[PDB]
RNA sequence: CUCGUAGCGGUUCUGACGUGCAAAUCGAUCGUCGAAUUUGGGUAUAGGGGCGAAAGACUAAUCGAACCAUCUAGUAGCUG
RNA sequence: UCUUGGUGGUAGUAGCAAAUAUUCAAAUGAGAACUUUGAAGACUGAAGUGGGGAAAGGUUCCACGUCAACAGCAGUUGGACGUGGGUUAGUCGAUCCUAAGAGAUGGGGAAGCUCCGUUUCAAAGGCCUGAUUUUAUGCAGGCCACCAUCGAAAGGGAAUCCGGUUAAGAUUCCGGAACCUGGAUAUGGAUUCUUCACGGUAACGUAACUGAAUGUGGAGACGUCGGCGCGAGCCCUGGGAGGAGUUAUCUUUUCUUCUUAACAGCUUAUCACCCCGGAAUUGGUUUAUCCGGAGAUGGGGUCUUAUGGCUGGAAGAGGCCAGCACCUUUGCUGGCUCCGGUGCGCUUGUGACGGCCCGUGAAAAUCCACAGGAAGGAAUAGUUUUCAUGCCAGGUCGUACUGAUAACCGCAGCAGGUCUCCAAGGUGAACAGCCUCUAGUUGAUAGAAUAAUGUAGAUAAGGGAAGUCGGCAAAAUAGAUCCGUAACUUCGGGAUAAGGAUUGGCUCUAAGGGUCGGGUACGAUCAACUUAGAACUGGUACGGACAAGGGGAAUCUGACUGU
């Protein structure tokens, strides 16, 4: 049955530490511990494993990543700015 | 009349840095004819983790060029760079991240990390998880390339500089709470002995310029001078202005 | 029940002390300290526990014969047969691939 | 302390010129229904082993203890 | 004496009683003991031939 | 300690040969002062201090 | 996170004791008890110095500047 | 309040009262509350008042003699006094390695004692030759770019176990049985007329099966928690073979012995892998939901040997008995030492997993493997001493004992303090408390009497905080099962809110398992403790000792946990 109404993973802190801190930390735990699909295999296998080190399971290949996800807008970004430039320079 | 805090730590003893755990120091590769003239290609081998950093370390495995055998270089992971990816590192390198690229030989508007003041030096800007460096000029005669550095500083640095396409791995870490006295514990724990801050203003008039009082109150100034003396710097120090950023 | 001592003067429960109650042809419950468990050597490059190796601590290794250490394959006590087959296999199409971009770069510097 | 299960590697070790002693040792295992027997146990002491055949069969026994070699020092139990 | 009225089922009332239900016996050692029983059943049905494999995976996920 | 060094060992040896009462015919020597051991050591009473 | 042993502390009785068992203990009652936990050993920081989750706390029963020796028989309009 | 020494009164006084506790006899002795032995009674109650160690101590250990002093009474006793005796190692430690760190040199600084620095801005270096007669092997090439040393008796690390043995030593001695390192060195086997093995599709196998420089890889080498599974030892229990206890009565009964070390051979596994095969009607599957066209299920196999089994060790030892010898030297002879079961049990080891982290949880010595292919070797012989057997050696220092209500520190034989391992039965959730077994102790000045006042423990009619600064102290409550559970809230809590019922014994009943199988409408058998219900019963007692929250309505204050 549905456990909880809105803390989620963050059950484990009680009522400690401020309703706002928790959400604030909920939003990244999700993202954390979530699976996320590897772009090698494409089996949603990848953990984290001390932030920004981002492991496959299968297939054994380790990707460095954002602290709490795989990938940050800000890393797409820069990877979609990098395409365009190597892209307009060698062309 | 008693030696304070901040004057305590440059003798050292209880306040060096804890290096037990950590991988070695994140270089580049040293400014050799191979990166000068050509590329070099390395092989990241791990993405592992340092201790007490945020970012994320590769290890880069180059052929040395000069004997048969391996060189382990320690590079700060940019984000995206994985394990069996080959880095091509020199100045005929291609625009990919993780390649480490003299800076005159890249284009406007790119994002690069671990970028060399002076070259050779091996990596000194933008170094920490998130943290990148915009180029934003280059001067080809007396060869010359702004940059714009992660604290908004634009920087004129040599075009001979190597940096390292991408931005920092572990980007966003500081976007957590860390909730609760114990998650900083262990986070200075492996860093160095700067926590827990007790206030200046909770202490006695021998222990701090702050010390002291029938109520806790600083009582002059906290703005000091850039030129006060050891002792005396215990406040905000140099501040062009003070109080919240409200106009 | 009978009750055990440690046999060296070591009193502490380190990672080197470990015990096992063992009883004797005498009847009696006697301490027999324990050697620490060997580690299965690893692959050189996935890192998996590779097979066919006997497991010893290090120095026991010396004492063992040459058969015991080693697969009969290349790379056989080092790596760990499909790491192996990998390295066969990426070996033997990177050089086709050098003999077809030497060919074709050959011919497109002829060419034009 | 090893286990020699074969009369000619037995009579082998019995003339190795290190060896100089064997003890013969008779058990006596007498079981429910199957062999209500005794056992020998020829133990031949080298420099780095002591080697043991077990024989249950004692005819086969005696004619062993008869053939063991007349320099060799014989314990009996 | 005692282990024998025990066994028989005396001396093992609410007035006999100090420890939780799940001090006493686990109520996940139940759950592994029931649940072991289930698979168990399952698999030799299964390999029997007296179920099938597609109604074996609906009573695996169903117990 | 039980796991001496030999250093502490030759000083206990030293301490335990000396450990003897006074030799009786040192008293009765000419013009003998003498009386008794006033550098007389026991366990219970003072530490030889290492 | 919690109840509560071991452990680690030290609330209250302002209990006992108060020429003590003890220059800080004893008993009951208490706080906490899976971590900013407790602890051994090794190691580093030394006196206007150290170290301090801050009490001027602690730095060998010594601390609003330790201990030892010397200057030194310091000086005293003050007391015997 | 002089200094040093001595001495009074107080004064035969305060006191010698924590740690439940002693008592009877005999012996010894001048002398026994206190010594020894027997007997009885008790306690510590396996997180011990037991068995060992670390630091520290240093002979306190043990024996003989002995009581002037010391043991705040005594003393014939003693950790005291006097005199001796006692500590045995290739395998246990140190020694070696590195850790945080300490620290020479080169060099710079400083009047200088000395400071910095630890690979630096130094001309910093010694190792094999492929195996021999112009060689004390070098006067041959050739390689290495590393850089003092100290630093752990809890980290890393070559290798030893059992039984016996002393007054006091033992993983050290003796007996038997191993193993490791270094060295020398033959034999047998293997390998060579295709020179440097062969088999298997493969995973891999084997008794061996050349392999330099150089490089690479592994091991050393690692957090914490959770459940699960397996092993060991302990606990529990059945049969049988002995021995002892009880026996007015009952009890096929109560207790106790029934063991198998290092090392060795053969086997034995989760995981992992290989071959075949080609999967949706998706299957396999864990307590926990992961895995499968990147090849699942399934069918064959391969492997690591944690661990177990069998055997050797090894029954000859150890244990339990019997009979006869009975200053017998001092024993002798004989028998049995066997077969099971059980499990959310306890402790420990370990495996495969899962969770946690802005924390991802040493290094080095050391050993091995691979890559490479220098160099060398096939005919009455060379190579391997990575196969087997054989030969020699293994130094130095520590080692006794206590480890604490008497061996350490606290002025002392001080209710303090001081690190750790092992760990029986019952009650019970429990390593709680309470009682007991093994082992240990019965030590602490005693005897008589039972005033006041104390200290510690209690009880109390009726009232129920009127006491007091203040419910301080005490009492009340308490476990478990079932019911019921407000405001407020950060929606997680509050909460065991508040409150209310039930509980024993006995005799039953009903559920909940494991082994067990099929035709090319069928149940023997074995075992466990959980829950629910019912009758009967009793001076309505029943978490019967022990163990065990008082609660609520609010206000000030600091968020919390913490110091
Ligand atoms: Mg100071
Ligand atoms: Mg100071
Ligand atoms: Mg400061
Ligand atoms: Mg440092
Ligand atoms: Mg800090
Ligand atoms: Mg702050
Ligand atoms: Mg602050
Ligand atoms: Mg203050
Ligand atoms: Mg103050
Ligand atoms: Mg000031
Ligand atoms: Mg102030
Ligand atoms: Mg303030
Ligand atoms: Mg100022
Ligand atoms: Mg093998
Ligand atoms: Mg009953
Ligand atoms: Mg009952
Ligand atoms: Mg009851
Ligand atoms: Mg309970
Ligand atoms: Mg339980
Ligand atoms: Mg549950
Ligand atoms: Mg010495
Ligand atoms: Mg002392
Ligand atoms: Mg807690
Ligand atoms: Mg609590
Ligand atoms: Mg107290
Ligand atoms: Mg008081
Ligand atoms: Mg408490
Ligand atoms: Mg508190
Ligand atoms: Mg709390
Ligand atoms: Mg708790
Ligand atoms: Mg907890
Ligand atoms: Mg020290
Ligand atoms: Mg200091
Ligand atoms: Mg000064
Ligand atoms: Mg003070
Ligand atoms: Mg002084
Ligand atoms: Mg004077
Ligand atoms: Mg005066
Ligand atoms: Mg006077
Ligand atoms: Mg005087
Ligand atoms: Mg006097
Ligand atoms: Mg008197
Ligand atoms: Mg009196
Ligand atoms: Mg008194
Ligand atoms: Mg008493
Ligand atoms: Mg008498
Ligand atoms: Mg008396
Ligand atoms: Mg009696
Ligand atoms: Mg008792
Ligand atoms: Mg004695
Ligand atoms: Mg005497
Ligand atoms: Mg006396
Ligand atoms: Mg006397
Ligand atoms: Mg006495
Ligand atoms: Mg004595
Ligand atoms: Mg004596
Ligand atoms: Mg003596
Ligand atoms: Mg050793
Ligand atoms: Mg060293
Ligand atoms: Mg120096
Ligand atoms: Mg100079
Ligand atoms: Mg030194
Ligand atoms: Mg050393
Ligand atoms: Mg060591
Ligand atoms: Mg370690
Ligand atoms: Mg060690
Ligand atoms: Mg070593
Ligand atoms: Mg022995
Ligand atoms: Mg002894
Ligand atoms: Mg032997
Ligand atoms: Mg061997
Ligand atoms: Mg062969
Ligand atoms: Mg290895
Ligand atoms: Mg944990
Ligand atoms: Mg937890
Ligand atoms: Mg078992
Ligand atoms: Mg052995
Ligand atoms: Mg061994
Ligand atoms: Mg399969
Ligand atoms: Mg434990
Ligand atoms: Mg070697
Ligand atoms: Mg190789
Ligand atoms: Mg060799
Ligand atoms: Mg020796
Ligand atoms: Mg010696
Ligand atoms: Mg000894
Ligand atoms: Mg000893
Ligand atoms: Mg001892
Ligand atoms: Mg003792
Ligand atoms: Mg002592
Ligand atoms: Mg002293
Ligand atoms: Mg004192
Ligand atoms: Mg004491
Ligand atoms: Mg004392
Ligand atoms: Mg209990
Ligand atoms: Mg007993
Ligand atoms: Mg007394
Ligand atoms: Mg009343
Ligand atoms: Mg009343
Ligand atoms: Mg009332
Ligand atoms: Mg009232
Ligand atoms: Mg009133
Ligand atoms: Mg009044
Ligand atoms: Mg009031
Ligand atoms: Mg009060
Ligand atoms: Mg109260
Ligand atoms: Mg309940
Ligand atoms: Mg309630
Ligand atoms: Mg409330
Ligand atoms: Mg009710
Ligand atoms: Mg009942
Ligand atoms: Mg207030
Ligand atoms: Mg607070």
């Amino acid at each position: 049955a549905k456990r909880t109404k809105k803390v989620g993973i963050t059950g484990k802190y009680g009522v400690r530490y401020g309703s706002s801190l928790r959400r604030q930390v909920k939003k990244l735990e999700i993202q954390q511990h979530a699976r996320y699909d590897c772009s090698f295999c494409g089996k949603k296998t990848v953990k984290r494993g001390a932030a920004g080190i981002w492991t496959c399971s299968c297939c054994k290949k380790t990707v460095a990543g954002g602290a709490y996800t795989v990938s940050t807008a800000a890393a797409a970004t820069v990877r979609s700015t990098i395409r365009r430039l190597r892209e307009m320079v060698e062309a | 009349g008693r030696v304070i805090r901040n004057q305590r730590k440059g003798a050292g003893s209880i306040f060096t840095s804890h290096t037990r755990l950590r991988q070695g120091a994140a270089k580049l590769r040293t400014l050799d004819y191979a990166e000068r003239h050509g590329y070099i290609r390395g092989i990241v081998k791990q993405i592992v983790h340092d201790s007490g950093r945020g970012a994320p370390l590769a290890k880069v495995v180059f052929r040395d060029p000069y004997k048969y055998r391996l060189r382990e270089e320690i590079f700060i992971a940019n984000e995206g760079v994985h394990t069996g990816q080959f880095i091509y590192a020199g100045k005929k390198a291609s625009l990919n991240v993780g390649n480490v690229l003299p800076l005159g030989s890249v284009p406007e508007g790119t994002i690069v990390s671990n970028v060399e003041e002076k070259p050779g030096d091996r990596g000194a800007l933008a170094r920490a998880s998130g943290n990148y460096v915009i180029i934003i000029g280059h001067n080809p005669d007396e060869n010359k390339t702004r940059v714009r550095l992660p604290s908004g500083a634009k920087k004129v640095i040599s075009s001979d500089a190597r940096g390292v396409i991408g931005v920092i791995a572990g980007g966003g870490r500081v976007d957590k709470p860390l909730l609760k006295a114990g998650r900083a514990f262990h986070k200075y724990r492996l860093k160095r002995n700067s926590w827990p801050k007790t206030r200046g203003v909770a202490m006695n008039p021998v222990d701090h310029p702050h010390g002291g009082g029938n109520h806790q109150h600083i009582g002059k100034a906290s703005t000091i001078s850039r030129g006060a003396v050891s002792g005396q710097k215990a406040g905000l120090i140099a501040a062009r202005r003070t109080g919240l950023l409200r106009g | 029940a009978q009750r055990v001592t440690f046999r060296r003067r070591n009193p502490y429960n380190t990672r080197s002390n470990k015990i096992k109650v063992v009883k004797t042809p005498g009847g009696i419950l006697r301490a027999q300290h324990v050697k620490k468990l060997a580690t299965r050597p690893k692959c050189g490059d996935c890192g998996s526990a590779l097979q066919g190796i006997s497991t010893l601590r290090p120095r026991q290794y010396a004492t063992v014969s040459k058969t015991h250490k080693t697969v009969s394959r290349a790379y056989g006590g080092s790596r760990c047969a499909n790491c192996v087959k990998e390295r066969i296999i990426r070996a033997f199409l990177i050089e086709e691939q050098k003999i077809v971009k030497k060919v074709v770069k050959e011919q497109t510097e002829a060419a034009k | 302390a090893r286990e020699i299960t074969d009369i000619k590697q037995f009579l082998e070790l019995t003339r190795r010129a290190d060896v100089k002693t064997a003890t013969v040792k008779i058990n006596k295992k007498l079981n429910k229904a199957g062999k209500p027997f005794r056992q020998t146990k020829f133990k031949v002491r080298g420099s780095s082993s002591l080697y043991t055949l077990v024989i249950n069969d004692a005819g086969k026994a005696k004619k062993l203890i008869q053939s063991l070699p007349p320099t060799l020092k014989v314990n009996r139990l | 004496a005692h282990a024998q009225s025990k066994r028989e089922g005396r001396h093992s009332g609410y007035g006999k009683r100090k420890g939780t239900r799940e001090a006493r016996l686990p109520s996940q050692v139940v759950w592994i003991r029931r649940l072991r029983v289930l698979r168990r059943l399952l698999a030799k049905y299964r390999d029997a031939g007296k179920i099938d494999k597609h109604l074996y995976h609906v009573l695996y996920k169903e117990s | 300690a039980a796991q001496k060094s030999f250093r502490i060992k030759q000083k206990m040896a030293k301490a335990k040969k000396q450990n003897r009462p006074l030799p009786q015919w040192i008293r009765l020597r000419t013009n003998n002062t003498i009386r008794y051991n006033a550098k007389r050591r026991n366990w219970r009473r003072t530490k030889m201090n290492i």
